[PDB]
C-alpha cells in the first residue's frame, strides 16, 4: 500500500543540555535536544524565557557552543547520526527570527568501525578545531582556523584503537587531547598535542599508564589548576604532569556517575549525577601560594540531593539546575545553602513532562465522549508512571516503579498494569525495596500460592525485581489491587477479555519461570483473573512449558503464544483452559496480531509469518512469511494484505501478501512494499485514534516520548501527496542545511536506501505554516491548481490529529 | 563478490558434496577437459563452484595448485542459488548463481543505547561474570518492551559461550583460536564440526543470519541428543553424553584410511544395537594403542564405523567406538528454531 | 586382499561377500 506518518507528540525526552551566549552576548540561554528538535531559552532571574524551537533533519548527537576567534556571539555545532555536521548562527531581525548554517557537510567516512562508545565531538578551548571521534583508529579534525563553511576536515591516525572518554585540555601550548583507552594490560589515559601544520599527532605532556579500572569520565580542568579528571566506578582521580591527586568517596560507589557540569567557570566546582538520581557536587580544593601559583589541595565530594534520573546536568544561575531527563521528568531545581530535614540541599522548583520511554499504550473513551484518551506506561524505575493524553493535556500518575504492560477492563472500570519493582537483598535474610511504590502502597494486595514448582549465597546488594499485576481505578487513578506473582516469576503478556460463554470479563496474564542459570525459559503460566468485590481472585492456572510472550483474544477464544508454538484456546464450561490446536514454528513468537481469522507471528529478527485459523478445520495454516535479517521491535495489522513494523535503526516498514495470487512460491511470501525512517524507537502500535482521503489509525509510542500516526493512503493521493513532498523541500529551508531525502532514507548499520510508500505528514502540514507568496510557488503547474484549493486538502489531513 | 550478486562460474563436474564456507576440500584433476578449466580458473578468479544436488552450492577458491595432471586444493567461502546450468560440450557446467545473504546485525541495544551509558559499554577485558555481563550490556532493556534474558538469546557473544561450554563437555582442550571470534567464522566451524547429517547441514547453509544459526546450532545441540543409523533410521546407535576426545584432536576429527577414503569420526564411549564384523587389527589404526573392528547396523547391515580395543591393560579407556558422520541421523528423543 | 574393503578395512572369506557389502556403503 501507499502510507502516511504524521507526529501526534513531539520527543519529550531531553538528550543533551549546553548553556552559553547563542541569542546574544549578554544573555544566557540554555540550549535543550530532544532527539529531533532544539530549544533556545534565555536565563531570567525569574526561570526561563522561552525564545525559538527548532526542528533539524537528524537526530542531534552532539551539540556545542563555541566562539571563535572574531565572532561576536557563540556558535553552535550539532552533529547528527548520520553524520551531518553543521554550525548554526542566531539572527533576529527585530520580530523575524531565523537559524542560520554557517557551516555544513557530512563528515561520514567511507570505510571505518564506528566507535563502541559513540559519537564523541569535542572542540578546543581556543576555538582552534572541532575535534571527531566517529571510528575506531582515527580522529577527524574540522580546522575552525578559518571560514570551513565546508566543514573540511582531515583524519589523523590514532593507534589506541578502544579510546572510552576524550576532551581537549586547558591551559596548554598546542592544541592537546586527553584521553582514555583500553588494551590487553588494562584501561590508561594518555594524551597527544595536534599539529595542523603536520596533520598528525605529536607527543602529549603527559602519560599514566594504569589507572581505574572502569574509569570512564575525563573532565578538563580549566585554566586556573589545568588538567584532567578522571571518574570511575569507585574513585575519583585528577591528573596533571606531576600532580596525582586520588579519592574514593563511599558516599559515590552506591552507583555510577554519567553526568558532570562545571558550575563555576574557574572549575573549582562540577555537579555529578549518578544513575539513581543522586546528584553530586565536587569541590576543587584550592590552594592559594605566594608566588602566584595555585596547586590543587585536597578533591571533595558532598551528595547534595535526588533528582529525575540524569541524563545532562548544567547549572544556569541563582542555584538552579537544569536537570535533562531520559527516564522521566525534566526539572528545574534550586539548590539552597543550608540542607533540609533529611539532608537534600536540593527543591524541585519546576518540572516538565515526558512521556518516554513509552514501554505500553492503549486507547479509551474514558468520557464515553466519542473522542478517545490514550493512557501510556511511561518511564522507568522511580520515575515508572501512567501518562493519560486528551486532545493536547496530560494527567500523570506516578508510580515509583516500572509499568510495562496495560489494559482497560471496561466492565470493571478499571486498568490492568504490570509493572516491576526493583528491591535488594537484605541483612535480615530477605529482600528490602527501595522505597514506597504502587504494590507497596496499594490498598488491597495478594500473593500468588501456586505450589507449580519448587525453586542462599546470593549476594548482600544483589538487586531483585518483583513483578506485580496492578488494579488502578479509573476516575481516581488509585491503586487499588496489588498481586504479587512468583518468586522468580517473570510477566510478560496481560490480556482483559471475555471469552466463551461465560459472561464474566477477565485478566489474563501470561507469565514465564526465569532463572539466571536457565538460558531459555522452560516454564510459565497462563493465570485467569477476575476483579469483583475489591479483591482480584484467581479463577485458573494453566501451567505451560515454556515463556508466554503474547496473549490475544481470538473471537472469544485466546490465542497464546509460548516459545517457538502459536497455541489456540478455549473456555470451557468448567472454567478451565483447553487445548484446540497448535502451531508450531522455526522462530519464536515474540510478536502476536491478528485481524478477523488472520494471525500475524515475528520475533526480534524482522521474521514474519502470517499464519489462518480454518475454522471448519480448526487449525491454522501458513499463509506467507519473509525472512530479512534485522532487529525488529513492534509490528502491526494495517489492512489483511498490509503489514506495518518498526525496525532498527528507528525505521518503519511495510511489507504485504503477494495480492497477486500467482504460483505458490509467489502467494506464500510477502513483498516489501514501505521503508521509511523514522527517527524514533517504536515499542508498541495502537489500532486508534485521539479524535473524532485517509483510510485507517494506527497510534504509535517511543523510547522519547514521541507519539506517531500511521494512516494508509490511495494511489492517486500518495502520488499527489509525493510531488508536494519535492515541491516542498525546494522552499521550506533546512537547519543543517539536510536534505529531507537523505533524513528520511531508511537507514541500518550498514545499509542506506531511499524511503517509499510513505508521505511525510510533518513536512506536508508545514505547507500551511509558510509564506502565502511561497505557497503558489509550490503549487505552481500542476493540476495549475492554485493554493486555496490545496490549502483545503491539507486542512483535512490535520484534523486526523 | 557481493552479498547479493548474480555471478556466473564454473562447476568442478564430477565432484559431489555438501561444501560448508571455510573447509577445504583436496582436488585431482586429470580429465583434460577439467585441466583445461582449472588452468584458466587458476589465471582468472580461480573460484569454481561446488553444488549441493538440488539448486544450491558453495563458491571454493584455490589455494594451493600444483600440476604433476593439476592437484589443487580448494578453500569454501559463500553459498549460493542456481539461478542457470550450461552443460557445455565440453564436459563443463557454467552456472548462473545468486549469492546466499550473510546479514550482518549490530548489536540489540545499539539503537536504544542511552548516551550517557555509551562511556560503559567497553567492559573491562565463570556465572557470576555472564551475569554482570547481561546486567550491564543490556541495561537499556528497561526501555523497551521486552526483559534483558530475551536478548541475550540473540546476543552473538552469548550464543558462542553457550556452543563453546557443550563443545567443551566433549573436549576438555582448548578455549581461544581454537574456535573463531568472528560470529560468522564461528557459526560456520560449528557447522562442519557437529555431528550432523548433511540436510541438517544443507539448513545451517541456508540461514541468513550468524545470529540465526548459531541459535540454530544451539538448537540442534540441544534437542537431537541420539545418533540413529542414517539408512535404516531404526537404530539408536549412541547419545549426547557418551561424546568425548581421545586425543587434542577433538570429538569428530578426520581421519583417512590407506586408500584416501576419510572419515569424519566422532569417538564415542558407549554405542549399541552394533554387530561387529571381522577380527580386530591394527594397522593404521588411526588411535594409537587401540584395534579396530568393522561395525555395523544390526538391522540394515549399513557401515556405521568401527570399535576400538585396548591392546594393552594400562590405557583408559579399554573400549571405545568410532562413527563416521555418514552413517549418523541426528533426531529428538519439535522443530528447529532460527 | 580382493576380500577387504577399500572404505572402511573389513575382510571377508569370499569376493563376494565383500561386494554385498559394497552396496552397504552406497
Ligand atoms: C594397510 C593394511 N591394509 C591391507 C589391505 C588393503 C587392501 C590394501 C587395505 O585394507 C584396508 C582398507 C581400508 C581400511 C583399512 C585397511 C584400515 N582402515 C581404518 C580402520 C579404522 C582405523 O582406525 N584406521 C583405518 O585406517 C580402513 O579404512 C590396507
Ligand atoms: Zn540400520
Ligand atoms: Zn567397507
Amino acid at each position: 500500500s501507499y502510507n502516511y506518518v504524521v507526529t501526534a507528540q513531539k520527543p519529550t525526552a531531553v538528550n543533551g543540555c549546553v548553556t552559553g551566549h547563542f541569542t546574544s552576548a549578554e544573555d544566557l540561554n540554555l540550549l535543550i535536544a530532544k532527539n529531533t528538535r532544539l530549544e533556545i531559552y534565555v536565563v531570567t532571574a525569574e526561570g526561563l524565557r522561552p525564545v525559538k524551537e527548532v526542528g533539524m533533519y537528524g537526530k542531534i548527537a552532539v551539540m556545542e557552543l563555541f566562539r571563535p576567534k572574531g565572532e561576536s556571539k557563540d556558535l553552535l555545532f550539532i552533529l547528527t547520526a548520520k553524520y551531518n555536521a553543521c554550525i548554526l548562527e542566531y539572527k533576529q531581525s527585530g520580530e523575524s527570527i531565523d537559524i542560520i548554517t554557517r557551516a555544513h557537510g557530512n563528515v561520514q567516512d567511507r570505510i571505518g568501525r564506528p566507535s563502541e562508545t559513540g559519537i564523541i565531538g569535542i572542540i578546543d578551548p581556543e576555538c582552534r578545531m572541532i575535534g571527531l571521534r566517529l571510528y575506531d583508529g582515527l580522529f577527524k579534525v574540522i580546522p575552525l582556523d578559518r571560514d570551513n563553511k565546508e566543514l573540511k576536515a582531515f583524519n589523523i591516525r590514532l593507534e589506541e584503537l578502544h579510546v572510552i572518554d576524550v576532551k581537549f585540555l586547558y591551559g596548554c601550548q598546542a592544541p592537546t587531547i586527553c584521553f582514555v583507552y583500553q588494551d590487553p594490560q588494562g584501561r590508561h589515559v594518555k594524551t597527544y598535542e595536534v599539529s595542523l601544520r603536520e596533520k598528525e599527532f605529536n607527543k602529549g605532556p603527559w602519560k599514566q599508564e594504569n589507572v581505574e579500572a572502569e574509569a570512564s569520565m575525563v573532565i578538563a580542568v580549566p585554566e586556573p589548576f589545568g588538567g584532567a579528571i578522571i571518574i570511575g566506578q569507585e574513585s575519583i582521580t585528577y591528573h596533571n604532569g606531576d600532580k596525582y591527586l586520588a579519592i574514593a568517596p563511599p558516599i559515590i560507589k552506591q552507583s555510577t556517575i554519567v553526568c558532570h557540569n562545571r558550575v563555576d567557570p574557574n572549575g573549582s566546582r562540577y555537579l555529578l549525577g549518578d544513575m539513581e538520581g543522586r546528584l553530586f557536587m565536587l569541590l576543587l580544593e584550592k590552594e592559594e601560594q605566594m608566588d602566584g601559583t595555585v596547586t590543587l589541595k585536597d578533591l571533595r565530594v558532598e551528595l547534595l540531593g535526588e533528582t529525575s534520573i540524569a541524563e545532562c546536568l548544567t547549572y544556569l544561575d541563582n542555584g538552579v539546575v537544569f536537570v535533562g531527563s531520559r527516564l522521566g521528568d525534566s526539572q528545574l531545581v534550586k539548590l539552597n545553602v543550608d540542607s533540609n530535614e533529611q539532608g537534600s540541599y536540593v527543591v524541585a522548583m519546576e518540572t516538565f513532562t515526558n512521556l518516554g520511554p513509552i514501554v505500553d499504550m492503549c486507547v479509551v473513551d474514558l468520557e464515553r465522549q466519542g473522542q478517545g484518551q490514550l493512557v501510556t506506561c511511561s518511564g522507568a524505575f522511580k520515575e515508572g508512571s501512567l501518562r493519560i493524553i486528551r486532545n493536547l493535556h496530560i494527567r500523570t500518575v506516578p508510580l515509583y516503579e516500572s509499568p510495562r504492560k496495560i489494559c482497560y477492563q471496561e466492565v470493571s472500570q478499571c486498568f490492568g498494569v504490570l509493572s516491576s519493582r526493583i528491591e535488594v537483598q537484605d541483612t535480615s535474610g530477605g529482600t528490602t525495596a527501595l522505597r514506597p511504590s504502587a504494590s507497596t502502597q496499594a490498598l488491597s494486595s495478594s500473593v500468588s500460592s501456586s505450589k507449580l514448582f519448587s525453586s542462599h549465597e546470593t549476594s548482600f546488594g544483589e538487586e531483585v525485581e518483583v513483578h506485580n499485576l496492578l488494579i488502578i481505578d479509573q476516575h481516581t487513578f488509585e491503586v487499588l489491587h496489588a498481586h504479587q506473582f512468583l518468586q522468580n516469576e517473570y510477566a510478560l503478556s496481560l490480556v482483559s477479555c471475555k471469552l466463551g460463554k461465560d459472561p464474566n470479563t477477565y485478566f489474563i496474564v501470561g507469565t514465564a519461570m526465569v532463572y539466571p542459570e536457565e538460558a531459555e525459559p522452560k516454564q510459565g503460566r497462563i493465570v485467569v483473573f477476575q476483579y469483583s468485590d475489591g479483591k482480584l481472585q484467581t479463577v485458573a492456572e494453566k501451567e505451560v512449558k515454556g515463556a508466554v510472550y503474547s496473549m490475544v483474544e481470538f473471537n472469544g477464544k485466546l490465542l497464546a503464544s509460548i516459545n517457538s508454538t502459536v497455541r489456540l484456546y478455549e473456555w470451557t464450561t468448567e472454567k478451565e483452559l483447553r487445548t484446540e490446536c497448535n502451531h508450531y514454528n522455526n522462530i519464536m513468537a515474540l510478536y502476536l496480531k491478528t485481524k478477523g481469522d488472520f494471525i500475524l507471528v515475528g520475533d526480534l529478527m524482522r521474521s514474519v509469518l502470517l499464519l489462518a485459523y480454518k475454522p471448519m478445520e480448526g487449525n491454522f495454516e501458513e499463509i506467507a512469511r519473509d525472512f530479512n535479517p534485522n532487529w525488529m521491535s513492534a509490528v502491526e495489522i494495517l489492512d489483511d494484505d498490509n503489514f506495518l513494523g518498526a525496525e532498527n535503526a528507528f525505521n518503519l516498514f511495510v511489507c504485504q501478501k503477494d495480492s497477486a495470487a500467482t504460483t505458490d512460491e509467489e502467494r506464500q511470501h510477502l513483498q516489501e512494499v514501505g521503508l521509511f525512517h523514522l527517527g524514533e524507537f517504536v515499542n508498541v502500535f495502537c489500532h486508534g485514534s485521539l479524535v473524532m482521503p485517509t483510510q485507517g489509525s494506527v497510534l504509535f509510542g517511543t523510547v522519547n516520548g514521541m507519539i506517531g500516526l500511521v494512516t494508509s493512503l490511495s494511489e492517486s493521493w500518495y502520488n499527489l501527496l509525493l510531488d508536494m513532498q519535492n515541491r516542498l523541500n525546494k522552499v521550506i529551508k533546512s537547519v543543517g542545511k539536510i536534505e529531507h531525502s537523505f533524513w528520511r532514507s531508511f537507514h541500518t548499520e550498514r545499509k542506506t536506501e531511499p524511503a517509499t510508500g510513505f508521505i511525510d505528514g510533518d513536512l506536508i502540514e508545514s505547507f500551511l505554516d509558510i509564506s502565502r507568496p511561497k505557497m503558489q510557488e509550490v503549487v505552481a503547474n500542476l493540476q495549475e491548481a492554485t493554493a486555496d484549493d490545496l490549502i483545503k486538502v491539507v486542512e483535512e489531513l490535520t484534523r486526523i490529529h | 563478490h557481493d552479498d547479493d550478486s548474480c555471478q556466473v562460474i564454473p562447476v568442478l563436474p564430477q565432484v559431489m558434496m555438501i561444501l560448508i564456507p571455510g573447509q577445504t576440500l583436496p582436488l585431482q584433476l586429470f580429465h583434460p577437459q577439467e585441466v583445461s578449466m582449472v588452468r584458466n580458473l587458476i589465471q582468472k578468479d580461480r573460484t569454481f563452484a561446488v553444488l549441493a544436488y538440488a539448486q544450491f552450492g558453495t563458491t571454493a577458491e584455490i589455494y594451493a595448485y600444483r600440476e604433476e595432471i593439476v592437484k589443487v586444493k580448494a578453500i569454501g567461502r559463500q553459498r549460493f542459488k542456481v539461478l542457470e546450468l550450461r552443460t557445455q560440450s565440453d564436459g563443463i557446467q557454467q552456472a548462473k548463481v545468486q549469492i546466499l545473504p550473510e546479514c550482518v546485525l549490530p548489536s540489540t541495544m545499539s539503537a536504544v543505547q542511552l548516551e550517557s551509558l555509551n562511556k560503559c559499554q567497553i567492559f573491562p577485558s565463570s556465572y557470576k561474570w555472564w551475569q554482570k555481563y547481561q546486567k550491564r550490556k543490556f541495561h537499556c532493556a528497561n526501555l523497551t518492551s521486552w526483559p534483558r534474558w530475551l536478548y541475550s538469546l540473540y546476543d552473538a557473544e552469548t550464543l558462542m559461550d553457550r556452543i563453546k561450554k557443550q563443545l567443551r563437555e566433549w573436549d576438555e582442550n582448548l578455549k581461544d583460536d581454537s574456535l573463531p571470534s568472528n560470529p560468522i567464522d564461528f557459526s560456520y566451524r560449528v557447522a562442519a564440526c557437529l555431528p550432523i547429517d548433511d540436510v541438517l547441514r544443507i539448513q545451517l547453509l541456508k540461514i541468513g543470519s550468524a545470529i540465526q544459526r548459531l541459535r540454530c546450532e544451539l538448537d540442534i545441540m540441544n534437542k537431537c541428543t541420539s545418533l540413529c543409523c542414517k539408512q535404516c533410521q531404526e537404530t539408536e546407535i549412541t547419545t549426547k553424553n557418551e561424546i568425548f576426545s581421545l586425543s587434542l584432536c577433538g570429538p569428530m576429527a578426520a581421519y583417512v584410511n590407506p586408500h584416501g577414503y576419510v572419515h569424519e569420526t566422532l569417538t564415542v564411549y558407549k554405542a549399541c544395537n552394533l554387530n561387529l564384523i571381522g577380527r580386530p587389527s591394527t594397522e593404521h589404526s588411526w588411535f594409537p594403542g587401540y584395534a579396530w573392528t568393522v561395525a555395523q547396523c544390526k538391522i540394515c547391515a549399513s557401515h556405521i564405523g568401527w570399535k576400538f580395543t585396548a591392546t594393552k591393560k594400562d590405557m583408559s579407556p579399554q573400549k571405545f567406538w568410532g562413527l563416521t558422520r555418514s552413517a549418523l541421523l541426528p533426531t529428538i528423543p519439535v522443530i528447529l528454531c532460527l | 586382499s580382493l576380500t577387504t574393503c577399500e572404505v572402511c578395512g573389513a575382510c571377508f572369506e569370499t569376493r563376494k561377500g565383500l561386494s554385498s557389502h559394497a552396496r552397504s556403503h552406497l
